[PDB]
């Protein structure tokens, strides 16, 4: 009885962490640290973000408007299984679903301002966002869990054991719901190869 | 022709139907776990020449399986457990239930069952000193099998150890030169910051509005854009300082170092085992001999004591037997002695065999690990030194824009140019041809091609090669329409430090 | 099998924009009408219950 | 079956085995001299259907030549003979013997003893009655194989005929076009006399030694004109020749002496039309008598053989009863009997002599027909030759008209070829001028221009946008009007302007070579 639970704590978890990489791509380019970082580095890349800023808006944009659809579909589900009687009325399903609603009301309030900030670049730039094919949240959340997964595998090469095993965990939480959203069976192929190469890391930890 | 297989780790011989020769790696590994009951991840298997199996290739391919040159099977399980392993014997009572009879003989007073008795003991021990010594002879060889698995993995070794020092230069040389071009990369990408800041001001033409140059720059293999390449090449740079990747190369020279320990992949006492073992081999031979010998002389006496029925032979004869019985008796303790021998020392070479091979594996997994290190290195460098071809590209982006804008204007007047030059030779060529057709035309008509077309006025049927009747093919269709309205846009809007390559016709 | 587990994630492989944010307005006043009507019902989630 | 063959004038069958069949015509003239004998020359053989035999086919070819349908054959030499030939006549001495009998056994008393005498006279005499116009059968076919040849040599006589019409016929066609042919044939040689007359003074030009390409100086003064170069070329024949000849075959094949020769063809193929000679009058039923004739055999014959059979037949039997009741009055009435068929066996007599008469006087009638058919193909083989001289004669004016037509132009032609020979030595040097500025000018600007777009393609190569914001910019220039244009004209002959001067300025073609 309880199973849709499960489908929707996931959902919780797999829109917590696509928040989070949407909040990564906002202003504050993520850089790296360490005696090791380059101090020339807080000045390049920073200047060229500065410059470029307002694509990164756009890519927190997607993200922001995948989130919202994702915990809209949840909501409704849970919404129709509780109308139904299929889902019980009570107990965890309270927190999980006003937790649900939550990040909702943040979603949907970071997509409209976020829309509010961009209506002046997208009527500027609409001759050239024709041409460019849309980018999708799909592509975002695979690339950052892909590239995570790389920079975690470098880390632990080079003695950093510890740190990479949380990475590996979003990683493959990513992934999980990843899979999920994709609807041809090569991508959903790629997916599950490298969530199963993931899996296999972290049963080798 | 038969298929044999080996456990170098224990020295037990893998025998094989053919049918196993059409199949392959998987498929011996399979057969192993299936009829040995050694599971298959815990298989390295091993040719002579020290090539490691391929699941691919069929096991034919590589040349082994004949009871000279098999394939060698190294077992994980064995190598994880601290303890070598034990080694079984060929067992049988008979030996001792042999010595027994023969000090019980001994004591068997003289009469003619107990001669009976006497020669079926020596015919017996006959039998018993060959399968003695064909037992020795399976082990000695069985030794002399487990020494070319030895030499088949060290080959192996020494095969990995090469290409572990050859990568290591390898990537020793890659990283002086990325090295000696640190401060050229850092400033490269100092100047891919200006450019990109130029680039930001250069107003992007309609070769497709407050669109610059950058954005396009931007939107090209997103979510792959500038910044991203800039602060990989920054990830990688941090990742490859010496501080690290130097320390990192004495830990692997150290490896290689330790590789080389030949008094590991060396044997010693080999040479001493081979001289002791084979003699023993042969000494053995010699003992059978003269047990054959014996007992041939045994059965000759019983012939002579059951003819010679005289109570005053049969004593001494009896003597003579036990004289004898005594050397089949010394013989037979030198036999056992030399089972002995054998056994202990097959035992303690596969003990001796089992401390190489936990310090080979060691050696191996280290270096293994290290070559995915330096692997991944390599990867890093060459990765990082294609970035900065992109960088450099970027970096001179801005001026090429100019110069493209300037040559796509150049390109439109110039066809202007020749659409207007090739109208004016087509127009006189199709005037001048037309005519000098039509009066051609006319004298043949006149001529009727018949009076004196050849014979008198020879070769009046020539024409015009009616050059420059057809206007030229088309060119540059597929430029921009870069007007010059275009140019002196950028012109007004472009900064001052890409103007130089604009102020020019 | 770490080696082998970077070597396979080296460069695993990958996976207009005009039309997506000419639709947006319509998907942000849905996405408002989705929370008005959740919070109307979130509001009578009062009940006691168990599964 | 045997072969056969058939004289007709004479009337005589002729024949010959079936075996024959390996051997030809002239061969089976040869075998009518191999059995009979008569020289080839005399023999003319002709078919049932007219075909008069080719010597070199064999008899498997025609399909007749049966005991029912011998060759025709004819002794044109007996024709030709003033004599009406005579008849092949047959010896019939059984006729003297069977008159001397019959007058014997009459004188003596009709007693039965004679009686007998005379049956036996009458088993001779009245037998061979049936021999007699076994003969005139024989003569039967001779009659109906006589029509058939008649009719067949009249086919063949008609066949040529048919010939003869069809050939005067393409002569008078022929000469309908030679009708206004002379008149227009009499202008053309006015103007190819004209055209003769106009090739003096206008020289043969010095470009001789270039129309010979192959002599110009490869054959290691006199102003060689258009004539003895017209003529030198058809070697034999001198162009006065021509004309010479157009005016003698017009003069033999003027009206003044055709027309009375057609006239006498006219004349001839009446004569062959002549239906008169054609037939004979009456010979069908001339025939229809004759075969009245041979019934009347028949009749006549169950008559005696009847009474003659019967009275051998009551003697034999009275004779040996010897009946003196009998005897006397049945002998007599059969010597009564006899009598009267006595006389019916001379009037088989006077037939045999009246189909024999009948044989001779066709015979007599087809002797003259023979003779008239002779004359006529005779005259028709002279009209033929003639004939067929004459229309090779217009045949001849025919194309030397052509001839003439073709050689009277040639001063015209030779002005125009040379005013259109400088003209294109001229245009062509106009030509390469032009071309040359035009090309120079072409190569100039295309060098420039790919110089220019390689020496920025180097610079734009090492690029980011190069094809992916800039398009178009490896492409170049068309490279049109960048090359000198191939020949044309080379193997015009090298005439000067001054040529064309050497030409005009003394040696009037009437104006016509001035440009």
């Amino acid at each position: 009885h309880t199973e849709i639970l499960r489908g929707l704590r996931f959902t919780l978890l797999f829109v917590q962490h696509v928040l989070e990489i949407a909040a990564l791509k906002g202003s504050a380019s993520e850089a790296a640290g360490g005696p090791e970082y380059q101090l020339q580095e807080s000045v390049v890349a920073d200047q060229i973000s500065l410059l470029s800023r307002e694509w990164g808006f756009a890519e927190q944009l997607v993200l922001y408007l995948k989130v919202a659809e994702l915990l809209s579909s949840g909501l409704q589900s849970a919404i129709d299984q509780i109308r139904a009687g299929k889902l019980c009325l009570s107990s965890t399903v309270k927190q999980v679903v006003r937790r649900l609603n939550e990040l909702y009301k943040a979603s949907v309030v970071s997509c409209q301002g976020l829309s509010l900030r961009l209506q002046r670049f997208f009527l500027d730039k609409q001759r050239l966002l024709d041409r460019i094919h849309s980018i999708t949240a799909e592509r975002l959340i695979f690339s950052h869990a892909v590239q995570m997964v790389q920079s975690a595998a470098l880390d632990e090469m080079f003695q950093h054991r510890e740190g990479c095993v949380p990475r590996y965990h979003k990683a493959l939480l990513l992934l999980e719901g990843l899979q999920h959203m994709l609807s041809d069976q090569a991508d959903i192929e790629n997916v599950t190869k490298c969530k199963l190469c993931i899996e296999r890391r972290l049963s080798a930890l | 022709m038969k298929l044999y297989v080996f456990l170098v780790n224990t020295g037990t011989t893998l025998t094989f139907d053919t049918e196993l020769t059409v199949q392959t790696v998987a498929d011996l590994k399979h057969a192993i776990q299936s009829k040995y009951k050694i599971a298959i991840q815990h298989q390295v298997l091993v040719v002579n020449g020290g090539e490691c199996m391929a699941a691919d290739r069929r096991v034919c391919t590589y040349s082994a399986g004949t009871d000279t040159n098999p394939i060698f099977l190294f077992n994980k399980e064995m190598i994880l457990c601290d303890r070598p392993p034990a080694i079984p014997k060929t067992t049988f009572s008979t030996e001792n239930d042999m010595e027994i009879k023969v000090e019980e003989s001994l004591m068997m007073p003289a009469v003619f069952h107990t001669v009976a008795s006497r020669t079926q003991l020596a015919l017996e021990m006959y039998e018993v000193a060959k399968k003695l010594c064909s037992f020795c002879e399976g082990l000695v060889h069985d030794e002399h099998l487990q020494h070319q698995g030895w030499a088949a993995i060290m080959a192996n070794l020494e095969d990995c150890s090469n290409s572990y020092q050859k990568l290591l230069f390898k990537f020793e040389s890659i990283y002086s030169n990325y090295l000696q071009s640190i401060e050229d990369i850092k400033l490269k990408l100092t100047h891919l910051g200006t450019a990109v800041s130029v680039m930001a001001k250069i107003p992007l033409l309609e070769c497709l509005f407050n669109v610059s140059l950058l954005d396009w720059i931007n939107v090209q293999d997103r979510p792959n854009d500038v910044e991203s390449l800039v602060r990989k090449c920054f990830d990688s740079m941090s990742r490859l300082d010496p501080r690290i990747i130097r320390p990192f190369i004495a830990e692997c020279r150290q490896t290689i170092a330790k590789l080389d320990n030949q008094n590991m992949k060396a044997i010693k006492g080999l040479e001493d085992r081979l001289y002791a073992l084979d003699q023993m081999i042969a000494s053995c031979g010699r003992l059978v001999n003269e047990q054959k010998e014996l007992a041939q002389g045994f059965l000759a006496n019983q012939k002579r004591a059951e003819n010679l029925k005289d109570a005053s032979v049969l004593p001494d004869l009896c003597l003579s037997h036990a004289n004898q019985l005594m050397i089949m008796l010394q013989n037979h303790r030198k036999l056992l002695d030399i089972k002995q021998k054998c056994t202990t020392a097959k035992q303690e070479l596969a003990n001796n065999l089992h401390v190489r091979l936990k310090w080979c594996c060691f050696v191996m997994l280290h270096a293994d690990q290290d070559g995915e290190k330096l692997q991944a290195l390599l990867r890093l460098v060459i990765e990082l030194l294609e970035r900065v071809k992109i960088v450099e590209a970027l970096s001179t982006v801005p001026q090429m824009y100019c110069l493209a804008v300037v040559e796509v204007v150049r390109r439109k007047m110039f066809i202007k140019h020749y659409r207007e030059w090739a109208g004016a030779l087509v127009k006189d060529g199709k005037r001048l041809y037309e005519a000098e057709k039509s009066k051609r035309e006319s004298f043949g008509k006149l001529f009727r091609k018949s009076f004196l077309r050849n014979r008198l006025f020879r070769g009046l049927d020539s024409w015009p090669p009616s050059f420059c009747t057809q206007k030229p093919r088309k060119f540059d269709c597929e430029l921009p329409d870069i007007s010059l309205k275009d140019l002196q846009f950028l012109q007004s809007f472009c900064p001052s430090e890409v103007q130089p390559f604009l102020r020019v016709p | 099998d770490l080696g082998t587990f970077y070597r396979e994630f080296q460069n695993p492989p990958q996976l207009s924009m005009a039309e997506d944010l000419d639709s947006l307005p319509e998907k942000l006043a849905v996405h408002e009408k989705n929370v008005r009507e959740f919070d109307a019902f979130v509001e009578t989630l009062q009940g006691s219950d168990e599964a």
